[PDB]
């Protein structure tokens, strides 16, 4: 019982953190992503 | 510069509140000029937002 | 003995339970007064039973009518306020109860648990008991706030309600089953009551027991917040308590509240990531960033004299054995992922996605002195490989900051570069020392905390920097990709022999800060005159290798299969003849081999080939910056062709998966080809399954990828043209084979432009293709809708190519 609420503490700690990494690396990724998007929508509108 | 969104809001709902107060006082020249006050204020508030 | 080989046990004539169960029997406290401080005394017997695991004694009441029953009646009196004079026995019954209840709970996993204790349970929920005890557990943590300073006797017996209560609400979320514990405004109530009755014990600094008690409950509140982050259906009555809970945890000790700061922080980032939020809605915003910020320079600084005094003290040894539990003196590494330091700076790395034109966290940042704080920390760290949850955790906060262009201005102006470039080449540096590679890679997450992960996150931040500050950032790439020359150059080839994820996952970063670099193709050429044509050959080759794998859909399956299953040496070899038969038989047993499998297997190809495409398609428009564009060498005869390399060879063979086979005309084809095949799958995948529900993120994935695949058909179409071009024209190509590329282009653009019209007659996803579909509704003229067969412009450029060509 005390390693389990030494581990619900650690997951009370430790998950927010990956939540947190994996939003940087998600909207670091989708910005460079959409960016390369928009800007080729402006070649193929300049092509026109 | 990102308070002043919340602020504009907060300044309509009062004087909104404090114009509903002065239209339940006795009608004076005092209560029909700051009535018209801050109706004069709610008048610029609905440009500041 | 019993029948079925066990062993029963029962109360002998002379157990002493027979007359502890008399001392709790409600049906003869109707006639008997039990005075509370023996009651205490029977209950703490069977406490310690429950507690050292007699269960030889605890089955033996398992089995007793009303042991339950009898067992919890304290729990459904009555008590006084802890302002009357209470007998502190009856709280410490309750807190004993309350013990065995949890270890029974916890023990007698989820099944064989008692139907009496089940509907007991059930009986305190209808009760409401719940609320209650929320209720006494609230008002007595106030109680010693308001009686610290006074000598306050009954604390201890205080302490051992507060802590049995903590332990049977951790098992109230996680056992919410059999505490009958689902009613979700009970859940917020509880939640409130733990919220406010933390904050009493937080607001009075120089109580050691507040700040022990207060911090007990912290641990509590935290858990409840992430088990009920779907529950607790508001979060602006949350945000308050924890600005006041932090103010109140910075006014007291550092060497205590470590283990508190911690705990605040993370509560804060669990509470940001329930909803959408603004500086707007936040209590307080530009206050809790500075109380953040400011804790953050306690820690990064107390970080980096610990990163100096491990570089003073040389040669502590691999001390190995200690099978030892718990005890105090061995040091407070500071990177831990659960460290006031790294919790610090994802809780400033959530906030700095509220303030969307940084105008809020940057009129803290100019107080602070904490952007050079954390970059000289970071500066050791990466030449040490030491601090990585620190290390990974400023590299998040650089990149959510370098997006805006007053966070990427205040970024380079910190000095960014030089904290980052000759440190970082540590990283991936080997050991020349050459001795035995450890096997112990088991299948842990993609985010688990790594060195590859933090050059990834280094060139992501470049890619990111020179995305927002171009030409005031480029001498900074120039000197960046330069000195990581070699990381670039292995990157660009690790795609021919390491196709894992985490691979992809670097290549397409050191693509991508290659694709914003090769915009300033002359002045990279006038600093790196060789650096730049070897990346421009090396991304021929990565056209080479990504296009064969993706058309070569068998080969990257089999890839991956020869590299997901291990173990056994062989050799020798020789050949040959023949079976057979037979025998025989019987019996036994049956598993299927899991479906699950073929999911998993086909997810990660599926991962794999949007991996490779990313990669492609940056390969593919960085590619394009290094020849003249369509226009150009189409329309002008004094452009030069000694400016522009050769980047393709002239063949129209389909690319092989190989070693030194250089790019073609025929790897362009093929490329074209791929993407055709790709979009004519997701135009397969429709027939309509059902009532399965919460994946949004499907639609979006189905939509990017589709226009990813645009991008890599359209950037391959261009370097076709413009390369095609850079070899019609050149005075040394032979006329012979200039006329042989006209004829080999001018077939097989022919049969791609039938077979890209033979799709964009159905409708690329557009606003024309939307004011189209209608029928029923959404018509005029006749049968007409919108307006159609405007049509896509590389239609138009490669129709005007082939007929060209065909002159």
């Amino acid at each position: 019982i005390q390693g389990f609420l030494k581990n619900e503490k650690d997951n009370a700690l430790l998950s927010a953190i990956e939540e947190s990494r994996k939003r940087t690396f998600g909207m670091a990724e989708e910005y460079h992503r959409e960016s390369m998007l928009v800007e080729w929508e402006q070649v193929k509108q300049r092509i026109l | 510069n990102c308070e002043r969104r919340r602020f504009t809001n907060l300044c309509l709902d009062a004087v909104c509140g404090y114009l509903v107060e002065l239209q339940s006082m006795s009608s004076s020249v005092a209560v029909q000029a700051i009535t018209g006050n801050f109706k004069s204020l709610q008048a610029k508030l609905e440009r500041l937002h | 003995d019993g029948s079925d080989g066990s062993k029963e046990f029962s109360l002998g004539m002379w157990s002493c339970l027979h007359a502890v169960l008399e001392l709790i029997d409600s049906q003869q406290q109707d006639r008997y007064w039990c005075p509370p401080l023996l009651h205490r005394a029977a209950i703490a017997f069977l406490h310690a039973l429950w507690q050292d695991r007699r269960d030889s004694a605890m089955l033996v009441l398992r089995t007793k009518p009303k042991f339950w029953e009898n067992l919890t009646s304290p729990l459904f009196g009555t008590l006084s306020p802890p302002s009357e004079t209470s007998e502190p026995s009856i709280l410490e019954t309750c807190a004993l109860i309350m013990k065995i209840i949890c270890l029974e709970i916890y023990y007698v996993v989820k099944g064989s648990l008692d139907q009496s204790l089940k509907d007991t349970l059930k009986k305190f929920s209808i009760e409401k008991r719940f609320a209650y005890w929320s209720g006494y557990v609230k008002s007595l943590a106030v109680h010693v706030a308001e009686t610290e300073g006074s000598s306050c006797t009954s604390l201890l017996e205080y302490q051992m309600l507060v802590s049995a209560w903590r332990m049977l609400l951790i098992i109230a979320t996680t056992h919410a089953d059999i505490m009958h514990l689902t009613d979700s405004v009970v859940r917020r109530q509880l939640f409130l009551d733990v919220l406010d009755g933390t904050k009493a014990l937080l607001l009075v600094p120089a109580s050691v027991n507040c700040l022990r008690l207060g911090s007990m409950k912290c641990t509590l509140l935290l858990i409840l917040l992430r088990q009920w982050k779907r529950e607790l259906g508001s979060v602006d009555e949350i945000l308050g308590p924890l600005t006041e809970i932090l103010e109140g945890v910075l006014q007291a000790d550092q060497q205590l509240m470590e283990k508190t700061k911690a705990k605040v922080f993370s509560a804060f980032i669990t509470v940001l990531q329930m909803k959408e939020m603004k500086v707007s809605d936040i209590p307080q915003y530009s206050q809790l960033v500075l109380n953040v910020c400011e804790t953050l320079q306690e820690e990064v600084i107390a970080l980096f004299d610990q990163t100096r005094h491990s570089l003073a003290l040389g040669s502590a040894t691999e001390d190995k054995d200690s099978m030892e539990t718990d005890d105090c003196s061995r040091s407070r590494h500071r990177d831990q992922r659960d460290g006031v330091c790294v919790l610090g700076l994802h809780l400033a790395k959530e906030l700095c996605e509220v303030d969307e034109d940084g105008d809020s966290w940057l009129q803290v940042t100019r107080r602070l002195p904490i952007l050079p704080t954390l970059l000289t920390t970071l500066e050791v760290s990466l030449r040490m490989k030491q601090n990585l949850h620190f290390t990974e955790a400023t590299l998040h906060l650089l990149l959510t900051l370098a997006r805006t262009q007053q966070g990427a201005t205040a970024v380079a102006g910190a000095g960014i570069t030089q904290s980052i470039c000759l440190p970082l080449l540590s990283v991936y540096q080997l050991s020349t020392n050459g001795t035995a590679q450890t096997p112990s890679a088991s299948r842990k997450s993609l985010d688990a905390p790594s060195w590859p992960g933090v050059y990834r996150l280094s060139m992501s931040l470049m890619e990111q920097l020179l995305k927002t500050l171009r030409y005031n950032f480029l001498p900074e790439a120039l000197d960046f990709v330069g000195v990581h020359q070699e990381r670039t150059l292995q990157c660009l080839n690790a795609v021919r022999t390491v196709q894992s994820l985490a691979c992809l996952e670097e290549a397409d970063h050191t693509v991508g800060f290659i694709l914003q670099l090769s915009n300033f193709m002359k002045e990279w050429h006038f600093h790196l005159p060789q650096l730049m044509r070897d990346i421009q050959v090396n991304l021929g080759y990565l056209c080479q290798a990504c296009t064969s794998l993706l058309h070569s859909r068998k080969m990257l399956q089999h890839y991956l299969q020869n590299k997901n299953g291990d173990g056994l040496p062989s050799a020798v070899a020789q050949r040959v003849q023949r079976p057979p038969s037979a025998a025989s038989a019987a019996p036994s047993s049956s598993k299927q081999p899991a479906a699950d499998t073929e999911a998993s297997e086909q997810q990660a190809l599926h991962t794999v080939q949007y991996g490779l495409l990313k990669i492609l398609s940056k390969t593919l428009a960085a590619l394009r910056h290094f020849t003249p564009d369509v226009c150009q060498i189409l329309l002008d005869q004094s452009l030069d062709l000694a400016e522009y390399n050769f980047l393709f060879a002239l063949s129209f063979t389909t690319p092989t998966f190989d070693s030194e086979v250089a790019p073609s005309f025929g790897t362009l084809l093929a490329t074209v080809n791929v993407a055709l095949n790709m979009l004519g799958e997701l135009d397969k995948k429709k027939e309509p399954l059902t009532q399965a529900v919460g994946l949004s993120t499907q639609a979006e994935g189905t939509r990017t990828l589709k226009s990813l695949l645009m991008f890599t058909m359209e950037n391959c179409f261009y370097l076709l043209i413009s390369q095609a071009m850079r070899y019609l024209r050149d005075p040394a190509v032979h006329p012979r084979d200039k006329q042989r590329m006209k004829q080999e282009l001018s077939s097989e653009l022919s049969t791609l432009l039938s077979s890209l019209s033979r799709y964009f007659r159905r409708g690329a996803p557009s606003s024309p293709a939307t004011g189209v579909l209608p029928s029923p509704q959404g018509k005029s003229t006749s049968l007409s809708k919108a307006s159609p067969e405007s049509q896509e412009p590389l239609i138009q450029l490669v129709q005007a190519f082939v007929r060209h060509m065909q002159r």
